[PDB]
């Protein structure tokens, strides 16, 4: 085994600098590999290796089936260049598609995970802003806002009531109040019975004046020194209804109403009790920051991430400081961008703030993607880029295909996507074919329009590297690669064709290779291309025309071509010993093939 | 400068009222005066370097129209203008007559390989040259004498090293490698008793020597060829003596142009017909071709000439190929160049030349002076071009 | 995270350095007991398929080529002697042997396919050499004499983008990175911003980025990230990633993800990744 | 994009303006959004821009000849070297407080070290430290530094400056930082670059201007002296850009104008530069708001036209016609723009 610590006089000559770098051999960094593979170093004591992924909650396939699917089937096809560019359709309803895509989740999300949970939630917030009389509009706005509000508080607050018990006016009432079901707030508060509020359902009217006048009494009783032997947080929730947030009484007793609310809640509250009825959510939203940032005492709550909630850094005398660092969910931004168009797009669109792993980033790339159908682009190139290349990657990690294809080829650089997607094949692609493998290609080549030859070159520089000589040509051929083709097949495959007596695989490919343009710039085409070509077509002409009548002027065409064929047997050059063979036997038969054709000639 | 219709309309105007050969003249001194234009402001910067470039590229276009006015004007010069007319008297030679004879007689028989001679000459007349005063290729390596670090080095001809092996000094090799680089740029420009001059003013030994001969003399060629096939010897170095032998090295060979390897194919036809000319005209002794094989002696047709400088190393059509302005003074030396004319105005029907902003009108003056000249080009292409060109500089 | 097969050796000295295939079928090794090993790791098997000795002293790295090019294997050692090995019919024999070097030769580095077969070799006399297989003939040598003051200890290409660009670190302090123009490597850039010996320097092999990514690793144990926006530019801006107490020794990318491993004295590797904001941040611990 | 960063700061400048309160921050709500925006060019170029134009402003109803009143030049070197002080110092943390950092740096590259170092941290107060640490040895230095230092511009005595270049003349001829110290002070080896320790060119610049003797000392011997006309006249026509690399000189020779006042020119180079049209369109408005841009007549004139009988070389461009092209680039969606 290695020695466990000697680190003192080695290491005074370690900082000798005479060969520091012998004295530094000990040392070790083999990083990485394709697929995100690590190899490493560390009974034999030697070195060991482990391979390397995402693992967290490893095991979601459906998922990422389904949204990809629909983007494709959201997507256009630009193929102007020689690699295609993929566009999204601008804005064609895809905040719809998303919600539905999260209510059938929720058909079996029972049993799922927290993150499910948050992207549902970040998706259903943007749905009612941005989804999309200004009055009207504005108003309707407000009415799905409150209602996605209601419905996310919904499940708490139920919880919240069963605790209590015997319900009690001073906490009860407080939290049916910030949920509303106000239906049932009155049936709750039959007590001491109240159905004013059942005649306000039938005329919903006049509200504002109505709690206006309840809270010009309540702030009269307040300057009265009276209200006050009555129960304490009875009248924080008359200060509630009365529209103050924060009330310092004669007894310099601080009545946060605000308090024991959720950032989210502590905005809404904002909205409805201390806000006119009629009002514009930017307002709203910036007297809540305000409010958490100081005057004068920080009523509101800061917006945390839903994971960072649990350990509210401990502000000892320096809450500034740290707030300066501190990552706010994805909804106040999207609020904030919803109202203007000056703010950083890469904060909003952090991977930790949904999830705290730095590695799952598909809800951040299909926002992303929606953004750039919302007409707002001012993300730069970079991170456009390092965004693609880490779902690519994360894709590939897990095991993905043609869908990282497609997020390569959003990407609006030709000859970097391109190069990309192919490095991508070389390294992916398989030679032995397989029914996935071709199913995958089927797709490529069907809804991504890539082309096969491009995927024999792949199994070609594959079969190269340590492949058999058959398949290399198989996919060489198909390839249209001259040259290099034409080196293989007479140097290998040739002589062994003459030997096996298999001339019309041979012929094919070489007339393939003699037409007019190819013969042009195949080099060494004449030479020894000619000298097979003819070898074969002699033999097959040779026995036709004896048969067929002995044509004259067929046979007066094979005598020209046997007189150069024989003119050039005597130049084939040897560079191997199947090269002599093969001239050996070529020179024979053309020999015996001249001899016949002078009998039936001149005699 | 958009008025380059102004010049050549001139130019074919006052030659309507003078000869062929002036047109010609005004032509190519039009197409030069224009580049040289172009050129005069071309400024760049690390980034407007790149611009810079496209823009050189872009009048690179006026460059392969002086070019193709050049090499057409002399060769239609060569096979039109009456310098063909002479008598059989270089082609007269007896038993005692010297090989200089011998090679007379070729010279004032051979029309197609005299045609290829005067491409090789323009392929030399357009010449690319390292500067003498302003390239390390002497400018720095003007050393007293050559290897005069090493000298110090062992202190402390091309025969030495081949003899023996490891003792070279690095200083001095970098040295001969700018001096050989220059050697093979002025020689295979064909400024021949300028790199002379050079090989003198630094005293290369090697290259002088191997450099002198005024003109048996097969047994010489076969010599310079085997030892070009011998190692140890530069790069450019290496290929000037295969091609001065006839026989192609690749190092130098490397950088070959499509007009420099024809120039290298063109000269391996007329080499190989000359030796067989030579065995013919037998004057030549049989001990001298002492390795017969190691030389071809056959000739290449002036169709594989082309087809092999046109088919390029990745089994593909070449570039400088493709190129249009090349092609048309390629097929105006070839002398398949009618074909080429109909080509064109049948490009311009099918959908082909349109875009170029000049071909048009290239086809035009070119076609103007082959008609005007003599009738070859038939009035039906005449008029689709001129039609065609007329709608376009009338716009 | 997961551990897949490990391998057994065989060795007797510590392995310096490793380095796996294009297609992650094999892995080299290289020890100070003056042997370079071949193992075939194929679907969770240790096998080893070849030992090639043939240097006097201890080997520091190991680096793999193309598939194109055959199963070209690049081998620099303490003997002044870069050998390269070609793998014929499952047969490992030598097929070159520089031996060009006045001291140690620490660092080989494959340039990318597109520019060809070169090999870059950096040696502790302050040189790097660049071989070139032509396809026909011998391999032509290019030595860039004096290129580090002290010496030079590691050599990586750029990815292409065609313009033959690589890097190299020596322990003059200087990050270095090279240019061919007209043929001749000539130097670029200077970065300067380590206080000790660059140990080794890592160009990111960038995919779909206008930006382009190098690593340095130090003496001191400051990790600084080089970044350009624009390569016509060649403004380098460093960021400082951590500052760890122990030597660190080499970086190496992630060909997908771009995540840096780095390395120290202190037997443990740590994972970098950079996040959208900017903000490097450590992943994962994985130490000996 | 980050056009439309800029335009929310357009438009949030423009509705204060109208609505007339407290004056907004054109220049730090560039550098603010640069915060942000993880551009480092954005901002380091906008940071450079605050920093050399964050100097005392002086209307007087003369644009260029406030521009050019020597004191405009004396805050302009002001600023600029400082921020060039405490950039090199910034990156200098890097090497290590001030003196480590200074010497590790020393060994990074690799008592007058450390007065150096003093110098090109902008630390006069260091300077003075090191120099009653050795003031054993080279005498009068000591006095001069402290006479510079009790001089707020640090202008030395002209008896002291001719007693510096005499010296510098006669013995650091042949210590490199002794050499540049006693020039730079002395107002001598104004032809020397002193190339020993001169390795920047914005540092090497910086030691031009304290070489240069701004006023009308018609005792001033010849050559030991420069003058703004000259070391402009060097730095914009015979030095070029094509020599000051103008592939980093997106932020490099535009820098070097910007701080060397030469205004309209880096706001013409910059405006070529394709990723900073929106950027020279800032700073160059920035600019004229403040009245600092000496404009030009002709709108059809080349984008910079020179008037006839203006001082030689001062250079008016045509505001009309670049803001013009400027909003032809996004007329066609944000006439609001």
């Amino acid at each position: 085994e290695l020695v466990p610590l000697e680190k003192s006089v080695t290491h005074g000559r370690g900082s000798l600098l005479i060969d520091m770098g012998l004295f530094m051999g000990r040392s070790f960094r083999v990083g990485w590999g394709p697929n995100w593979t690590l190899v490493h170093n560390g009974s034999p004591f030697k070195v060991h290796m482990e391979k390397l992924s995402l693992e967290q909650k490893s095991r979601e396939l459906q998922s990422y089936l389904m949204p990809l699917e629909i983007e494709l089937k959201n997507s256009s096809v630009d193929r102007s260049a020689q690699c295609p560019h993929f566009k999204p359709n601008a804005g064609v309803a895809a905040i719809h598609d998303y919600a539905g895509w999260v209510r059938n989740l929720s058909n079996e999300a029972g049993e799922l995970e927290a993150v499910v949970k948050q992207w549902g939630l970040t998706w259903t917030l943007c749905e009612s802003l941005w989804g999309q009389n200004e009055y009207v509009r504005n108003l309707e706005r407000r009415k799905a806002f409150s209602h996605w509000l209601a419905h996310t508080a919904e499940e708490r607050i139920e919880e919240e009531v069963s605790l209590y018990g015997p319900e009690r006016h001073v906490e009860a009432v407080f939290s049916f109040l910030t949920g509303g079901r106000i239906s049932d707030a009155c049936r709750l508060a039959q007590k001491s019975g109240d159905h004013r509020l059942s005649l306000l359902l039938s005329q919903m009217v006049g509200s504002q004046e109505m709690r206006e006048l309840i809270s010009l009494q309540l702030v009269d009783w307040n300057k009265l020194q009276v209200d006050h032997y009555i129960q304490e947080e009875r009248l924080r929730v008359f200060c509630l209804l009365s529209g103050t947030p924060v009330w310092r009484s004669s007894d310099n007793r601080s009545i946060n109403v605000c308090s024991q609310l959720d950032w989210k809640r502590t905005l809404a509250v904002h909205l409805w009790y201390m806000l006119p009825p009629t009002a514009t959510i930017a307002q709203a939203l910036r007297l809540y920051e305000r409010a958490f940032q100081e005057h004068g005492e920080p009523y509101a709550c800061y917006p945390l991430p839903p994971y960072l909630e649990d350990c509210s850094i401990s502000l000892g005398d320096e809450p500034s400081a740290k707030f300066s660092s501190l990552q706010r969910d994805v909804c106040v931004h999207l609020l904030k961008l919803y109202s203007e168009r000056q703010y950083d797009l890469c904060q909003l669109l952090d991977p930790s703030s949904v999830t705290p792993d730095p590695l799952d980033y598909r809800l951040s790339w299909h926002l992303w993607m929606v953004l750039q159908a919302l007409n707002y682009t001012h993300l730069s190139e970079h991170r456009q880029g390092t965004l693609h290349a880490s779902y690519a990657a994360q894709l590939e990690n897990v095991g993905l295909w043609e869908w990282a294809i497609f997020v390569l080829l959003h990407i609006p650089h030709p000859h970097i996507r391109e190069a990309g997607v192919r490095e991508l094949l070389n390294r992916q692609c398989v030679v032995r074919e397989s029914p996935e493998s071709l199913a995958k290609e089927n797709f490529l080549i069907h809804r991504l329009c890539v082309p096969a030859q491009w995927v024999h070159e792949a199994k070609a520089i594959r079969s190269r590297r340590d492949g058999d000589r058959h398949k290399e040509a198989l996919y060489l051929l198909k390839g249209h690669q001259w040259n290099p083709c034409h080196k293989l097949v007479t140097r290998h495959l040739a002589a062994d064709a003459v030997i096996n007596e298999n001339y019309r695989y041979l012929q094919s490919f070489l007339g393939e290779l003699s037409n007019p343009e190819h013969c042009k710039h195949i080099q060494d085409w004449e030479t020894a291309g000619k000298v097979y070509l003819d070898y074969i077509r002699v033999i097959d002409m040779l026995n036709l025309i004896q048969q067929d009548e002995s044509s004259g002027c067929e046979l007066e065409k094979l005598h020209t071509k046997v007189m150069s064929l024989c003119k050039w047997v005597e130049l084939i050059h040897c560079y191997t010993a199947k090269d002599r063979l093969a001239q050996s036997e070529m020179a024979k038969r053309v020999a015996n093939i001249l001899r016949v054709v002078l009998s039936l000639q001149q005699p | 400068t958009m008025s380059m219709y102004p010049d050549f309309l001139k130019s074919f105007l006052e030659h309507p009222s003078s000869a062929v050969f002036e047109l010609i003249e005004q032509y190519e001194a039009t197409c030069n005066t224009q580049i040289t234009l172009l050129k005069k402001i071309v400024k760049r910067v690390t980034p407007g370097q790149q611009k810079f470039s496209k823009t050189a590229s872009i009048l690179w276009l006026l460059q392969q129209e002086m070019v193709t006015w050049r090499l057409i004007a002399a060769l239609y010069r060569d096979r039109i203008q009456s310098a063909l007319e002479e008598e059989n008297m270089f082609e007269i030679a007896a038993p005692n007559a010297s090989e200089k004879t011998i090679v007379d007689k070729l010279f004032q028989r051979d029309t197609l390989v005299r045609q290829s001679q005067l491409v090789v000459d323009w392929l030399e007349s357009i010449a690319k040259d390292e500067v003498g005063d302003f390239s390390d290729n002497i400018e720095y390596y003007a050393k007293s004498v050559y290897w005069e670090n090493t000298l110090h080095t062992l202190k402390q001809d091309p025969d030495a090293p081949i003899r023996q092996k490891l003792p070279l000094d690095d200083l001095d090799r970098e040295d001969d490698i700018r001096l050989l680089k220059y050697l093979f740029t002025l020689i295979r420009a064909g400024m021949t008793d300028e790199a002379q001059r050079l090989c003198k003013r630094c005293g290369q030994a090697w290259r002088a020597a191997t450099l002198e001969g005024w003109k048996y003399r097969c047994v010489w060629k076969t010599c310079c060829w085997r030892m070009a096939e011998d190692e140890q010897f530069n790069k450019y170095e290496r290929a000037i003596y295969a091609t001065l032998s006839g026989n192609l090295k690749q190092l130098l060979p490397v950088c070959e142009s499509w007009e420099d390897t024809v120039w290298a194919h063109f000269k391996v036809m007329v080499d190989s017909l000359v030796e067989q000319e030579i065995r013919a005209s037998i004057i030549s002794f049989n001990e001298a071709n002492e390795l017969p094989r190691e030389y071809l002696e056959a000739n290449w047709t002036l169709d594989s000439v082309f087809e092999e400088l046109q088919a390029t190393d990745k089994k593909r059509v070449l570039e400088e190929n493709r190129e249009h302005y090349h092609i048309i003074q390629k097929f105006v030396i070839l002398a398949d160049v009618d074909g080429l004319m109909d080509e064109f105005s049948e490009w311009l029907s099918n959908g082909k030349n349109l875009l170029l902003g000049h071909l048009l009108r290239f086809m035009t003056h070119l076609l103007l002076f082959f008609r005007t000249l003599g009738l070859q080009a038939k009035e039906e292409v005449s008029v689709e071009v001129l039609k065609t060109y007329i709608q376009r500089l009338i716009n | 995270v997961s551990v897949i097969n490990t391998v057994d050796t065989s060795h007797e000295d510590m392995i310096h350095d490793a380095q796996m295939d294009y297609y992650g079928i094999r892995l080299a090794t290289c020890s100070s007991d003056r042997s370079v090993k071949i193992f075939d790791v194929k679907n969770g098997g240790q096998i080893l398929i070849a030992d090639l000795r043939g240097h006097e002293g201890p080997v520091w790295q190991v680096a793999w080529a193309h598939p194109m090019y055959g199963n070209i294997l690049a081998s620099c050692s303490y003997d002044r002697k870069v050998i390269i090995w070609k793998e014929e019919n499952g047969t490992w024999e030598k097929t070159y042997e520089y031996t060009g070097h006045d001291s140690s030769v620490n660092s080989v580095c494959w340039a990318p396919h597109d520019f060809g077969l070169l090999l870059a070799c950096g040696s502790s006399d302050g040189a790097i050499s660049i071989l070139t297989y032509t396809g026909d003939g011998p391999w032509e040598v290019k030595k860039i004499s004096n290129a580090h003051t002290i010496g030079c200890n590691a050599v990586s290409w750029a990815p292409s983008v065609y313009i033959k660009r690589f890097v190299s670190g020596g322990c003059d302090n200087l990050v270095k990175i090279w240019r061919e123009e007209d043929g001749q490597w000539k130097e670029d850039q200077k970065l300067e911003a380590h206080s000790d010996w660059v140990r080794d320097v890592a160009w990111a092999p960038s995919i779909g980025l206008p930006t382009s990514t190098i690593a340095s690793c130090s003496q001191d144990g400051r990790v600084y990230i080089w970044t350009s926006d624009d390569a016509a530019t060649n403004c380098w801006t460093p960021k400082l990633l951590h500052k760890f107490n122990d030597v660190v020794w080499h970086v190496s990318w992630s060909i997908t993800a771009n995540i840096l491993a780095v390395s120290g004295g202190d037997n443990k590797v740590t994972l970098w990744k950079e996040s959208v904001d900017g903000q490097w941040a450590c992943i994962s611990d994985v130490n000996k | 994009n980050v056009e439309m960063a800029y335009a929310r700061q357009m438009y949030m400048y423009n509705e204060k303006v109208v609505s007339g309160h407290l004056q907004p921050s054109l220049v730090d709500l560039c550098t603010e959004a640069a915060e942000r925006l993880d551009d480092k060019n954005v901002s380091d170029l906008w940071v450079m821009v605050k920093q050399m134009t964050d100097v005392p402003l002086i209307p007087a109803s003369d644009t260029l000849k406030s521009r050019c009143s020597g004191q405009m030049q004396m805050a302009f070197v002001r600023q600029a070297l400082n921020y060039l002080e405490q950039s090199y110092k910034n990156y200098t943390l890097i090497s290590v407080g001030t003196y480590n950092l200074v010497r590790s740096f020393l060994n990074i590259r690799l008592v007058w070290a450390l007065i150096y170092y003093c110098m090109r941290c902008g630390d006069l107060m260091a300077a003075q430290q090191v120099v009653n640490r050795a003031q054993h040895q080279l005498g009068d230095f000591k006095n001069c530094f402290q006479e510079y230092i009790h001089n707020k511009d640090r202008r030395l005595s002209p008896t002291t400056e001719n007693k510096l270049r005499l010296h510098y003349r006669r013995a650091v001829r042949a210590d490199p930082y002794k050499r540049a110290v006693y020039c730079i002070i002395g107002r001598c080896d104004v032809s020397d670059n002193h190339s020993e320790v001169a390795d920047k060119t914005e540092d090497y610049l910086w030691l031009k201007l304290s070489q240069v003797c701004f006023e009308d000392e018609a005792n001033s011997s010849p050559q030991d002296r420069l003058t703004l006309p000259q070391f402009q006249k060097q730095l914009f026509e015979d030095y070029g850009e094509s020599h000051f690399a103008v592939n980093q000189q997106p932020y490099l020779y535009f820098q070097v104008l910007f701080l060397t006042a030469q205004f309209e020119a880096a706001i013409a180079f910059l405006f070529r530069l394709e990723r900073t049209r929106c950027h020279a369109v800032h700073v160059a408005l920035a600019l004229f708001e403040l009245k600092l841009l000496l404009k030009s007549t002709g709108q059809s004139a080349q984008l910079l036209s020179q008037e006839p009988g203006e001082p030689q070389g001062v250079r008016r461009l045509n505001f009309i016609r670049l803001l013009m092209l400027y909003t032809r680039k996004f007329e066609p969606t944000d006439p609001r723009e």
